[PDB]
RNA sequence: CUAGUACCGAUUGAAUGGCUUAGUGAGGCCUCAGGAUCUGCUUAGAGUCAGAGCGGA
RNA sequence: AUCUGGUUGAUCCUGCCAGUAGUCAUAUGCUUGUCUCAAAGAUUAAGCCAUGCAUGUCUAAGUAUAAGCAAAUACAGUGAAACUGCGAAUGGCUCAUUAAAUCAGUUAUCGUUUAUUUGAUAGUUACAUGGUAUAACUGUGGUAAUUCUAGAGCUAAUACAUGCUUAAAAUCUCGAAGAGAUGUAUUUAUUAGAUAAAAAAUUGAUGAUUCAUAAUAACUUUUCGAAUCGCAUGGCCGCUGGCGAUGGUUCAUUCAAAUUUCUGCCCUAUCAACUUUCGAUGGUAGGAUAGUGGCCUACCAUGGUUUCAACGGGUAACGGGGAAUAAGGGUUCGAUUCCGGAGAGGGAGCCUGAGAAACGGCUACCACAUCCAAGGAAGGCAGCAGGCGCGCAAAUUACCCAAUCCUAAUUCAGGGAGGUAGUGACAAUAAAUAACGAUACAGGUUGUAUUGGAAUGAGUACAAUGUAAAUACCUUAACGAGGAACAAUUGGAGGGCAAGUCUGGUGAGCAGCCGCGGAUUCCAGCUCCAAUAGCGUAUAUUAAAGUUGUUGCAGUUAAAAAGCUCGUAGUUGAACUUUGGGCCCGGUUGGCCAACGGGGCCUUUUUUACUUUGAAAAAAUUAGAGUGUUCAAAGCAGGCGUGCUCGAAUAUAUUAGCAUGGAAUAAUAGAAUAGGACG
């Protein structure tokens, strides 16, 4: 038969469910950054977690060590790219003061809630949704996109939609018939 | 039928074994040949390749070497006179490789009286030759004593059962001093 | 390890044998026949062409007439059936075959849906007196088509009803397709029904013919196929009583033989 | 099994040739000749994946009956004929010769060789023994016999042949100093030059070998073929002359220049 | 009264499996024989007219 | 990584239990809208099977007078049947047996067979031989019946069987000259295949050979050494010639097979002695095999294994790559996508072939079981689909060779191998169920109620795209929301453990545990909590668990030091032998200098364990580098002008074997009747 196809779970559940004071830290992070699930917090501290895991791994490794300079140099590199790390910051120490809202400041959802456009984080996922919002020239409907530095400058309202410069939706669209029916009767 | 495998056997700590698996077709073996004196009768057997052996049944004639005269002559077969894996062998004259036999002398005999010129009991190109021959005349004492008789002393040294034809060389030496003692005790 | 393998293996040899002690009864012509029962659930229906399209799949048509019972040999599956048909007119008589028989077949329309003031009270009713086994059939899903997954999303409104009587089923045959009705027809012939708590611990036989003799002496022939018979037991019809049997035959005579209950 | 085996699994198939996983069930199978298994190149997966002329096992097959396709000089159309080191294939319409050698990843490179060199190959020397009538003869690893070797000529040198008439025209010594080219082993694909050699008598013999950049490493002999004198290979090198680079020094060069 | 749980222990009732005493033994394969038939040559039947005798399958 | 609750009226311990989280671990209950991806009759019964299909194949190039078709007087296009050749020993399925067996890593054949591919290789013995010959075909028939087949008349070969033709010389035997013999294969006996170095009375290879190869005398019942096919039509005045196909002897090569060295496996002593008649351990000779060997036979000897656990019993036991569980060490699992082994209801035997002890081949017995004219005939789903039975437990009697590849005389035919769709809450990825104003009221720009325009896909559908043809996804004209009924569930509210002094009833129910009730714990209604397209329960297993403890437990009084002493196997065992000091070179890193490493010179100058470096340890899986699949799980791709061009890294992998540097720690040996060293 074909080779099998290859597969990973991407979060990870608190081991003790009911401790209280950690509950109220989680409905902060929901209602401060419109989310709709714990999982949606899980998968970031799951991601999180691995991070640190590896950066703990090479500092037992001396300095000058070959791969120590390799994989940490990638590592470094990778997460300024996308602005969950300063570039001052740009040593491996610092990863390990990381913490969850370093990641979630990053997704589009908020991104397009801090240039304006939209007037609230339940508003700017709205949008997303509909298809309102493109990255160059792809239209983007994925909240949790991480938008790299790059790209800010031309996060815009997509060109085939009203907002955009298209034909009015299909309600508009309506109620201009309507009226104009009834203006000439 | 007949197996070759060592599966069936003890180990060496004594231990028995249990039947790993069927019989294989490349591990066979075959039923003896047990070749007679007689006239000549020879079947062929198809072997693994799709080669050939040659399984005699029935024998009457030979060929022997004179190994110390260095000359070889096709004679017939007398019987068989001692053999040391099998009395039993004797009793039914079976030839098998190594087997003692009387062969009939005569075909030596017109080779040498015409070789050396010389009784064993004309023209200047024979007696040239002979000339030159004569300081080798000089025969063992117990070779030339047997040709009275008219056979001598044999031993086989192909495999007829495998070859399908029977070959040796006249006893001659030390070899002939011990089965002589053999034979008369 | 031989003796425990041993063990199982004539343990086997019962449960095999044991098997076909059970199925002995339907094997063949010369064995019992199985009592099917049609009941439409609308009047749209018609039971006639529930039946028919049944029998096209036997693929004999010898077998394919003034009359509501039917027996029928099916060469295919080697099976003998008795097919009655109830009037639907009587309410009490729907009841009163479908009390006898091994299978009932729920005829449903994907035209017109059941009515609750008649068409559920049927099956509520049977439930509630048992039913040794059940089937969900539809005839005339093609009358709605537009595209046949217009015929999927009825199909699976009606076997989301159905199993809610029935949850032990999950499938409901369209007849229209001939691979669903082989399918059907299959099952009838090789599978066996539930029992009948109530009714297999007395006796109890379907009239073949009725004669009858002088106050009366009525004739019956039949097969058996509840507990059993003897001569000296008593007998009730459902809608006239009790009366007393004189004599048994097979076809060696049993007769009443006056030590007896009256 | 019962006898020979006909077929071969994808993902057992030797990583070298680069097949993806997920494309189909199965892989070529090379047929029996000159090379073995194992370190052979099909001639399907040569016209397909590498060099994109065909877009199907199909296309391949339609190449081959035209009779476009020789190597070493003859007209070959079995799909799956195994080339291997050192053979060289021509096509003949669009004027192309290549002749089949490592990357220093150890897979084979597309490289391109003038109409000149086509005409012959190096071939390493496996036996030389007496034939029937006392003719003596020598073995190449590609499995050519020939008649008549030059009487010094000896196991683990080198013999240079010419693809018309198939006939030896000069040879070089297995000795300290020569270049040598590594196929096989971790180190496939390396080049540098012999330093000395380690007798194992009953045992296999190891070699010491260093590159231009004066790095070192050790290989069974079995592993080393002779390939010229020092500075003087007797064939063009591909792109990059077998010279082993690190993981970093990689990196830096792609952006240096890829990255500008 | 009924339910549940077991022991012996009678029939071998009537079977299944291991070990074992005595006796027998299918089939193909190898081998000593047998020769329904078919056919070559030969003094010789006729210008196919027989017979004999020496071979092969 | 380091939790919480339960033993006095009141406490601290030991100890076990309950709770909690995960599971490529199965089942099951309630609920279910969208995109991508995908396991699936293993567990019990290696139980039984209706019907259909799963292996055949032709080019210019073996054999054509079809009374086939279609249009160069022997033939000439295309082409059914049949002979011939090749294949059917691969693939696919399953896990019953099996505990030094299979298997893994590492070796060997100087111990052997090999269709095919590739490369070499036969001057040595008629202008074309015969039926000891026949299929398809024509024609006459038998039987209830099958892929049953008889009698008669025709004719082919790359089938079968026979049999010729081509140089010169040299050497040896016999005998003045002459005459005779010699290729290759088979069987035996002899010969060569050299070698450290000097003076007188030509020669190959290996660590290693009875190697490769050659020579002499013979032997064989007599091996091979072309009576074959396509295309083209040249040269010289009836002679000579080209490019291919198919065969054939031996050697080498490739795809392989068989045997084989070293080390490694779960529980059990309520298994301590086991093997040898009837091969157990060894020697000599023979037989048999492709070949080694008690593999088998004759004769002879008395051996072989074991407390460092033999032999016997058990396994709900095919081995390995691997899977789950992350402080570290471990514990549990691996029928199942790759590699190796075994089997085709159970045992045994064998034909054909390069290859089988074959089961979609045959023969017999044992157990099942089908048709019948009762005489006979036929059988093997642990291939695909499907049925019965079993049970807690598992899908359609669908479409196709378009892709991946394989087989054949072959570009073309065939392939349930393989692919596509159907069924599918096994597991996995992304993510809808509403957003924003006005007005009224309250608060400092945030809450609580009447009211208004905008936005969109779920769904449906013209079209194009997709595909072998289709469905669906991606794209899109038209239609498609106000209780936006286009209406989200599953378990709880004393504690462990988030959340009710609410309210009505009652005096069977709840509860893993402690407990409630003759009511904060039951039942009903409000309200509230938790996870959410998912949530609960049962069983097994891992972690928390230092209740299996090497790291790392405990034994006065809580479970546990044997009445006492001797003593074999086993584990363990005091100190000591070249130490110190000078003088050069010297690499790396940081400020000529310092530190840290390394080499050389001088000064009186046997055998193992351990550790470093290196080669090896298949791919997938694991860790990990690069790359905007719209993000992600994935994949191995993809960039740039609009022909050019970078990639497909790297690491890990106990133990055993191999090569190499070191000399601390721990063992072993040596000169004492000197029988010692240097001489």
């Amino acid at each position: 038969p074909r080779a099998p196809r290859t597969y990973s779970k991407t979060y990870s559940t608190p081991k003790r469910p009911y401790e209280s004071s950690r509950l109220d830290a989680e409905l902060k992070l929901a209602g401060e950054f419109g989310l709709k699930n714990k999982k949606e917090i899980y998968r970031i501290s799951f991601q999180l977690s691995k991070i640190r895991r590896a950066a703990r791994d090479l500092l037992t490794r001396d300095e000058k060590d070959p791969k120590r300079l390799f994989e940490g140099n990638a590592l470094i590199r990778r997460l300024v790219r996308v602005g969950v790390l300063s570039e001052d910051k740009k040593k491996l120490d610092y990863v390990l003061a990381l913490k969850v809202e370093d990641f979630l400041e990053r997704r589009l959802q908020t991104q397009v809630y801090k240039l304006g456009l939209a007037k609230s984080v339940h508003h700017a996922r709205v949008l997303i949704t509909q298809r309102h919002i493109a990255v160059g020239k792809q239209i983007v409907n994925i909240p949790s996109f991480m938008v790299r530095l790059d790209s800010e400058k031309h996060i815009d309202f997509a060109p085939t939609s009203p907002f955009g410069g298209a034909r009015p939706g299909r309600v508009a669209r309506r109620n201009a018939a309507r009226k104009a029916e009834a203006s000439g009767e | 039928g007949i197996s070759r495998d060592s599966r069936h056997k003890r180990s060496a700590t004594g231990a028995k074994r249990a039947q790993f698996r069927k019989k294989r077709k490349f591990e066979l073996g075959r039923q003896p040949a047990n070749t007679k004196i007689g006239a000549k009768r020879i079947h062929s057997v198809r072997t693994r390749g799709g080669n050939k052996k040659y399984r005699a049944l029935r024998i009457e004639t030979g060929n022997f070497s004179w190994a110390s005269e260095g000359i070889s002559k096709k004679t017939r077969i007398a019987g068989v006179v001692y053999h040391p894996s099998n009395n039993e062998l004797v009793r039914t004259n079976t030839l098998t490789k190594a087997a003692i036999v009387q062969i009939d002398a005569t075909p030596f005999r017109q080779w040498f009286e015409a070789h050396y010129g010389q009784t064993l009991g004309k023209s200047k190109n024979a007696e040239r030759k002979w000339a030159a021959r004569a300081a080798s005349a000089k025969i063992e004492s117990s070779v030339e004593s047997q040709f009275s008789a008219g056979r001598l002393y044999a031993c086989i040294s192909s495999r007829p059962g495998q070859s399908g034809r029977c070959d040796g060389y006249i006893l001659e030496g030390e070899e002939l001093a011990f089965y002589l003692r053999r034979l008369t005790a | 390890k031989l003796q425990r393998k041993n063990k199982a293996k004539q343990l086997r040899a019962q449960r095999i044998l044991d098997s076909i002690e059970n199925r002995k009864l339907f094997e063949g012509k010369n064995g019992a026949a199985k009592i099917i029962t049609i009941v439409p659930l609308v009047n749209d229906l018609d039971p006639l062409d529930i039946l028919y399209k049944l029998l096209k799949c036997a693929d004999d048509e010898g077998i394919m007439d003034s009359k509501r019972i039917f027996n029928v040999h099916i060469k295919k599956f080697k099976s003998n059936l008795k097919i009655i048909i109830p009037d639907m007119t009587n309410f009490l008589n729907i009841l009163d075959c479908a009390k006898v028989a091994d299978f009932v077949v729920f005829g449903l329309s994907g035209v017109q849906e059941v009515d609750e003031e008649f068409g559920e009270q049927i099956i509520r009713a049977l439930e509630l007196q048992g039913i040794a086994s059940y089937i969900g059939v539809i005839s005339n899903l093609s009358a709605v088509h537009e595209k046949e997954k217009f015929q999927l999303d009825v199909k699976q409104s009606l076997e989301s009803y159905f199993k809610h009587f029935f949850p032990s089923e999950e499938r409901v045959y369209n007849l229209e397709k001939n691979s669903d009705a082989l399918n059907v027809l299959r099952t009838l012939c090789q599978r066996l029904p539930r029992s009948i708590n109530w009714r297999d611990n007395r006796g109890y036989v379907v009239a073949d013919f009725v004669d009858f003799v002088e106050s009366g002496d009525l004739v019956i022939e039949g097969t058996v196929r509840g507990i059993g018979f003897n001569a000296n037991r008593l007998v009730h019809i459902p809608d006239f009583g009790d009366f007393q049997l004189n004599k048994i035959e097979k076809i060696t005579v049993f007769e009443s033989n006056m030590n007896r209950d009256t | 099994a019962r006898g020979p085996k006909k077929h071969l699994k994808r993902l057992a198939a030797p990583h070298h040739w680069l097949l993806d996983k997920l494309s189909g069930c199965y892989a070529p199978r090379p047929s029996a000749g000159p090379h073995k298994l194992r370190e052979s190149l099909p001639l399907i997966v040569f016209l397909r994946n590498r060099l994109k002329y065909a877009l199907n096992g199909r296309e391949v097959k339609a190449i081959l009956m035209q009779r476009h396709v020789k190597v070493d000089g003859k007209v070959r159309t079995d799909t799956t004929y195994p080339a291997g080191f050192m053979d060289v294939i021509t096509l003949d319409a669009t004027n192309e010769n290549f002749r089949l050698v490592y990357d220093v990843k150890g897979r084979f490179a597309v490289h391109r060789i003038t109409d000149e060199e086509a005409s012959y190959k190096l071939g390493k020397v496996k036996k030389v023994q007496l034939g029937k009538k006392g003719v003596p003869y020598v073995v190449t690893h590609d499995g050519r016999t020939i008649r008549y070797p030059d009487p010094n000529i000896k196991v683990n040198d080198t013999v240079k042949i010419d693809l018309a008439s198939g006939k030896i025209t000069d040879f070089i010594k297995f000795d300290a100093g020569k270049l040598v080219y590594v196929t096989g082993g971790r180190n496939l694909g390396r080049i540098g030059t012999i330093v000395h050699k380690e007798r194992h008598d009953g045992g296999f013999d190891l070699v010491h070998i260093k590159d231009s950049l004066d790095n070192t490493f050790v290989t069974r002999l079995n592993n080393v073929f002779v390939i010229g004198e020092q500075g003087k290979p007797y064939i063009s090198l591909p792109k990059g002359k077998g010279i082993k680079l690190s993981i970093a020094e990689e990196r830096d060069r792609r952006r240096a220049q890829q990255g500008l």
